[PDB]
């Protein structure tokens, strides 16, 4: 192995040729495992604008007394959700659909903010900003 | 075989009613064909 | 007329029947006499019982206790004859529960049962039952806050019926009618039940209307080592529980233990630490949680050893 | 159906009623025992927790 | 990816490496994408092993509490049961 | 919500013939061990 | 010279004073000899230990555990010789506390302890702590979270000095200094303590700088019954405390119980079920609230009957 | 307060008064201002009453859990030490 | 008499600190003039 | 004072004296044990609880 | 007594003087009585108007973070003091300073009017009408 | 708040010499059972 070791590193520092082969498989790489990247955020970002699109469909109430209730839930679910990590997209959902029902949503954002944790915070901002419809 | 009982046992609506369902037809076997009174007497 | 009546009587008579008990003791050998759901409980718990007499029974209990919905202090007096029962317990609270059973005829009795609370106006009840005992059957009827002054029946209404179809077999019904509000439709609900019972093993099963089944197994296993297996489905979601359980009959000490499919543990030890004095060590496990609620209790019996000339009058109407 | 005066008056009576078995239904069992007993015990004892 | 990009690096040295640069280049022998997989398998792997340890630490738990909590006040009844047993055969 | 008058008597006749129909099993399980007699002297 | 340090010497070994034992112990008599303080608890506790040899001293402990505060299993070894004493014990989420005591000279001890918690970063901890005793006196000195990294010097340090001014007073004092961060003032504290020992009873006394004052006084009621009294002054608003308790010593088992000013009742049995087993019952009972807390616990020691021929290795440093 | 205001309940007279008025006289004849001051003293000592027993109610639970949480173990543990005594006094 | 005494020992600023000295000043009393030695042994 | 260099060189030594003693202490402890005690136990009986 | 009682009522029904008499007596007594009830309520108004005018002068808090650590606590102080009947009055005090130091005091008002008992939040709201510095 | 560089100077200066004062007495203790000798030999 040393000898090898040896004559890869002699063959890297005085064959330039080498280096641009190795050099070369390496860029490629690099352009791959950012495009992957890129893939993937896609991908949850895709994930959050289809939560944002399913919580349309299902409505929501409008009465006072369900509205209350329903926001309750709502927090209730975000909340017990909030606890796995596994469940943040849905946890965001559960505050997103509640801070659509609540009538004072910049207020119930600064309670988030602080109450949420970040991870939840960054999905759920996401999806305020993807719904242009939340005041 | 396992993938057509372990679906069925653990991860299904009714895996709680199997889980309670079998149980009890262990217990009993357990106590009627007398290897209780064998083992806990 | 009575020539059918009295062939009919006799027939019945020469079939060697036994009365089967109250329809809510089916599987009495099962959920009280080995699982420990009856008798756990958490903190710390003394009885004072003092004994008066025998016949008629009279006892003046005090209980002091401090741990999960047990109320600071209960006193409680019971006054008792081969006709009647008399019961009543008043927490510090004041929250009064009470029991009046009278032997009109020795084959039917009436049971009314109350329950005042001073804080809460919806806690306060009356509840209203006849029992009969026939020579292979049992029928009862209740009545809880039975009242017509809205101008129409309200209130809950409960029929029970059970009856040994030989001497091993028995069949029952229960049936339940409602009506919280006039203004809204009466609800009922029918459960089916029925037992098999033997000298060694007992089988049990109560089918509710709703879907519900609950069904259980006692065995004996041996002279002092009884078992049994208790399950529970529910179709409101499906949900349901089993219960394995045993229990061991010590000379100075009884140990009950069991364990059920949702991983919880307990265990109960009743111990004859003295003469008049009871101990009882109660924990409960839940191995998905890693948490336990311990319990220890003592019961006192001043009285019934100073007094053995009168024996237990008989019969008394529990 | 029924009157209004009369469900005033018969809630009233379960009014009474209640009140009367809240305050009255232990000590009328302490006075049965108390009477009826075999042997009668002592009015201290009667409501001694051990002694 | 362009060879003119890639000539950019025509010269180097083995004396100009710093101590830092020399180690990582043994790092960059291994293939980046084989290395880049082998560590999400590591992880996968490790996550396994430590999710079985702690099933089967819990289990372990589970069954010595359960034994404990039942075969201790057993242990003891059973016991002092027997005393009795023995002093009233003795008589 | 609140029911209608005519919803209500449906119910009440409802709730009548659920208990009538329990107490004609009840008639039955009272006649049925001489069915089951019965059916020991059949073989 | 050695011509004064040998007169001097001389007159003070002359003088019959003792060594007055550690500053931290002047109320152990009363506040972990007779007041159970240090030994309640609550829920389920099980405690295996297994020992493997007593000279050197080597023995393995498993604690299962389920009640306020307790994690669910701790596994615990230690090892011990008449100069070292090694112990680590481990939480199920990996915190793990150890010691390391070695005697460099009979007289002089070094202390090392650790806390390495996994999930916090603020629970890390280092303790050096370095003893000396003399022939009348005490002196120590110890260095928690020691650092000079930002350039200055950082963490907590306490020094304690505690003296035997005749055979039954001892005076001493502690100092400690601390700075947290570099950029905020050190902070310094001194407390004064004291104690008077006879064979009958022992009094103390604890006095802080802040203005707080702990003295306590114990006295033997017996041979099987010895009771203390500790009072603690706070005035940070003004606050104190005073509890009276007793501890009996019967022959298989010890009763401590004790009530305080505060209305709180707590009370410990321990009692030798069995030649290897121990059990422990402690309940705390707080009469303003009505409230209980109830604690049963076990202690089994397998290894140790079955190894007599070697005798516990002696004076390891615990 | 004026003789021509209290002067239009001019006439009056017994049967005209129905079943509860009459015995709502019955009251009218206390005056209201002794009345409504002896209510008042009342409250005052129907409240005594009530924090009296509650406290001697709670001192008495509190005496009685102690002696019990006390006397309990310590009589068990006191009675089996006798026994030992009593055993090995035998021998 | 008992204004001047009764409000220095439950309605004061201070009315904790003095209970807790006079429990200690009558316990160690109790214990030191031998009546516990007479009572609890 | 001190060194911006010295210094995470200084904490990083803190770092692997914490993660060799969270792992290596106990077995330690254990190791001393098995090969001074006296008798020596069996390696299954070294961590058995109560066989 | 029957006699007199007898007599009495045959005075009262017969003779005019006499319930002229009781009723001057009776009417000058209800006098009295609606007089004490309003020297009570303007002393307890009084005493809702000083607890007003107390907290002006200890101030509020001007920071963010000291507005919320002292909202915090005077809920806190509110809701400590509330479950004790006899603070109702203090209890006001400490939810009249936080509504005045929380940001949108209509949601706290709507929060409390639900949360705080009706006897305590009757004495709030004359806060609220008293202090017409009140957004 | 953050404390000034003057003020820290002064609490170093304050903590020293509160140790120093410690260690003063722990000398006088050192040497206080000589002088409680010498009272109960003044008699
Ligand atoms: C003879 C003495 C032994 C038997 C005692 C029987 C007591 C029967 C009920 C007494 C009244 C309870 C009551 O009014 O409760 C509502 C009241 C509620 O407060 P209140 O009285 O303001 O409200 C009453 C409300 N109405 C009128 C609608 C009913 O509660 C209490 O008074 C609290 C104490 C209840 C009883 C506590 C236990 C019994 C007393 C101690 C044990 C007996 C002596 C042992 C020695
Ligand atoms: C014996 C006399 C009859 C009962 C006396 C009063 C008992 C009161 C009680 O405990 O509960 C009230 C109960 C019911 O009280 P209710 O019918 O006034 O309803 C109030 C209680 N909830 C809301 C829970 C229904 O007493 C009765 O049921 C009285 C009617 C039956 C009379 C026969
Ligand atoms: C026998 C097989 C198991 C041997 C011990 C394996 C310990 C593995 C482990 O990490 O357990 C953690 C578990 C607990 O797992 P946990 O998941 O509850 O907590 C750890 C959580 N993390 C990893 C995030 C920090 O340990 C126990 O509960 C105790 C295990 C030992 C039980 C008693 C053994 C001796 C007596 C027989
Ligand atoms: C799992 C439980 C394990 C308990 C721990 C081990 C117990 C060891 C007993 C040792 C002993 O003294 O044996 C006495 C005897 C051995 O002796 P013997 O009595 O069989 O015969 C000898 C008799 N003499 C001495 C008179 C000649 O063993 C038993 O009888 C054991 C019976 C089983 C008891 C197990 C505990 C209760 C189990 C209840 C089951 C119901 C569900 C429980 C759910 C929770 C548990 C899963
Ligand atoms: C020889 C076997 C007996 C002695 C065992 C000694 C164990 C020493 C510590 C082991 C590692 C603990 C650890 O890494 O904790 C942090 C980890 C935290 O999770 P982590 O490993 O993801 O984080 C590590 C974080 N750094 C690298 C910064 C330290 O916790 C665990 O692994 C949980 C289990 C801790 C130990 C549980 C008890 C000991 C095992 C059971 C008893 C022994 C066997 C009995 C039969
Ligand atoms: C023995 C070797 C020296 C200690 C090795 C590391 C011990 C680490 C530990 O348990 O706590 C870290 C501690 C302190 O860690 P630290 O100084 O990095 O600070 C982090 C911890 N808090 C925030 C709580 C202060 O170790 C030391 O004190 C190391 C310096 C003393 C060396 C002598
Ligand atoms: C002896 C003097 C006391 C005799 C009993 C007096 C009971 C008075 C009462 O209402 O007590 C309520 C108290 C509790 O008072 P409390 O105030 O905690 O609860 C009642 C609250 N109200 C009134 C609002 C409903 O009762 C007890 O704590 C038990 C009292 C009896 C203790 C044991 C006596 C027998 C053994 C000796
Ligand atoms: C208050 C506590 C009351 C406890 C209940 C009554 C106990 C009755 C004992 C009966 C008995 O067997 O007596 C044995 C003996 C009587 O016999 P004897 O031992 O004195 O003499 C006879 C000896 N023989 C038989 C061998 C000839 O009495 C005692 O020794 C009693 C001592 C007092 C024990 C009280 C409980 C512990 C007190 C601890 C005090 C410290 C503070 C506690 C704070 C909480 C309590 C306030
Ligand atoms: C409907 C659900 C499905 C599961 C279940 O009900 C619920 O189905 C039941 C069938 C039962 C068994 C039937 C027959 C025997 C043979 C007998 O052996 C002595 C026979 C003797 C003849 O001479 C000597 O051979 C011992 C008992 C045993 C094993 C029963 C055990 C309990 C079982 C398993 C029941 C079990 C709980
Ligand atoms: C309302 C529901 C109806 C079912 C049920 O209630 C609910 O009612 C009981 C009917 C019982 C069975 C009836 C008869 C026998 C034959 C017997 O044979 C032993 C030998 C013997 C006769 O040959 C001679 O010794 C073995 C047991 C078995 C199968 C019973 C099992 C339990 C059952 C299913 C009970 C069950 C709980
Ligand atoms: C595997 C896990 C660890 C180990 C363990 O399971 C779980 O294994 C179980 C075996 C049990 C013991 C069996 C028998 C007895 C004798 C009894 O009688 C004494 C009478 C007295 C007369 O003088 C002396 O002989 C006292 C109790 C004791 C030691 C049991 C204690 C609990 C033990 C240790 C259990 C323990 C928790
Ligand atoms: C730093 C603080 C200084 C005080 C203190 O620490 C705190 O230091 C101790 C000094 C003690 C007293 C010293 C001497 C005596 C004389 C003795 O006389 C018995 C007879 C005997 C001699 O004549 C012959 O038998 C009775 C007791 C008494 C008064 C002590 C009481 C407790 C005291 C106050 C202790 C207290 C805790
Ligand atoms: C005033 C309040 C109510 C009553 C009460 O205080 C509070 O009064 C205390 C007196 C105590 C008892 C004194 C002595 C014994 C004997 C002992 O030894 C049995 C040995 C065995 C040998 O075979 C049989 O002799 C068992 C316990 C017992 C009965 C005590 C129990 C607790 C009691 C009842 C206490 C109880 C709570």
């Amino acid at each position: 192995v040393l000898a090898y070791a040896a004559y890869f590193d002699y063959q890297r520092r005085h064959n330039a040729e080498f280096r641009r082969q190795l050099r070369r498989n390496e860029r490629r790489q690099a352009r791959a495992e950012k495009d992957l990247a890129e893939a993937s955020a896609k991908a949850q970002r895709q994930r959050i604008k289809q939560a944002v699109d399913e919580a349309k469909e299902e409505g929501f109430p409008t009465s006072a007394e369900d509205k209350e209730a329903f926001f309750l839930e709502q927090v209730q679910a975000g909340e017990m959700m909030s606890a796995d990590p596994s469940k943040h997209l849905e946890a965001a959902l559960c505050f997103y659909k509640a801070l659509k029902v609540y009538p004072t949503p910049g207020d119930l954002i600064n309670i988030y903010d602080k109450t949420v944790s970040k991870p939840i915070l960054d999905i759920l901002a996401e999806m305020i900003a993807y719904d242009s419809s939340l005041r | 075989p396992i993938t057509g009982a372990y679906n069925a046992l653990f991860v299904s609506e009714n895996a709680s009613i199997v889980r309670s369902v079998v149980a009890f037809g262990l217990a009993v076997t357990f106590l009627a064909s007398g290897w209780a009174e064998a083992i806990l007497s | 007329l009575s020539d059918l009546y009295d062939a009919f009587q006799e027939r019945r008579q020469k079939l060697g029947l036994s009365n089967p008990g109250l329809v809510e003791n089916i599987a009495k050998e099962v959920q009280r006499d080995v699982l420990t759901t009856n008798l756990m409980f958490s903190g710390l718990r003394a009885d004072l019982t003092k004994a008066f007499s025998l016949n008629p029974l009279f006892q003046v209990s005090h209980q002091f206790a401090m741990g999960e919905r047990l109320s600071p202090y209960t006193f409680a007096a019971l006054y008792g004859t081969s006709k009647m029962f008399a019961q009543g317990n008043i927490d510090d609270q004041g929250n009064l529960s009470t029991t009046f059973n009278y032997r009109w005829t020795p084959s039917f009795t009436t049971k009314t049962r109350f329950q005042i609370t001073p804080g809460a106006t919806g806690q306060d009840m009356a509840q209203f039952e006849h029992e009969y005992s026939g020579a292979d059957f049992t029928a009862t009827i209740k009545a809880l806050n039975p009242s017509f002054l809205e101008g129409g029946l309200t209130g809950i209404f409960v029929g029970q019926y059970l009856q040994s179809i030989t001497p091993k077999l028995s069949l029952g019904l229960e049936a339940v009618w409602q009506r919280a509000g006039l203004t809204q439709g009466p609800d009922t609900a029918i459960s089916y039940v029925g037992r098999y019972k033997t000298e060694n093993w007992i089988a049990s099963a109560q089918l509710q209307a709703q879907g519900a089944l609950n069904a259980s197994y006692w065995q004996r296993l041996g002279e002092k080592v009884q078992a049994g297996v208790d399950m529970t489905l529910s179709v409101n979601t499906k949900e349901g529980i089993t219960t394995f359980g045993a229990k061991y009959d010590f000379r100075m000490s009884t140990f009950r233990a069991q364990i059920d499919t949702k991983g919880k543990l307990s265990c109960v030890l009743e111990k004859r630490v003295a003469a008049p004095v009871m101990m009882t060590f109660a924990a409960d496990v839940d191995h998905f949680t890693q948490q336990a609620k311990v319990g220890v209790g003592i019961s006192i019996e001043a009285g019934g050893e100073e007094l053995q000339d009168q024996q237990p009058a008989p019969n008394i109407p529990f | 159906l029924g009157a209004d005066s009369k469900q005033e008056r018969i809630s009233k009576l379960i009014e009474i009623s209640r009140v009367v078995i809240h305050y009255g239904y232990l000590p009328m069992i302490l006075y049965l025992g108390y009477t009826r007993s075999e042997p009668k015990p002592s009015i201290i004892r009667l409501l001694s927790p051990l002694s | 990816d362009t060879d003119s990009e890639i000539s950019t690096e025509s010269n180097f040295d083995p004396s100009e490496e710093t101590l830092a640069d020399r180690l990582h280049a043994l790092r960059d022998m291994v293939p980046p994408a084989y290395r880049g997989w082998i560590y999400h398998k590591y992880e996968q792997t490790t996550s396994a092993v430590r999710k079985a340890l702690s099933f089967a630490g819990r289990a372990a738990w589970t069954v010595s509490v359960t034994a404990l909590l039942v075969g201790v006040p057993f242990s003891l009844a059973y016991g002092e049961d027997q005393q009795y047993a023995a002093m009233e055969q003795e008589q | 919500p609140q029911p209608s008058p005519e919803e209500l008597r449906a119910a009440e006749a409802e709730a009548a013939s659920t208990i009538q129909r329990a107490i004609a099993t009840a008639a039955v399980l009272y006649l049925a061990p001489f069915i089951v007699d019965a059916v020991y002297k059949m073989f």
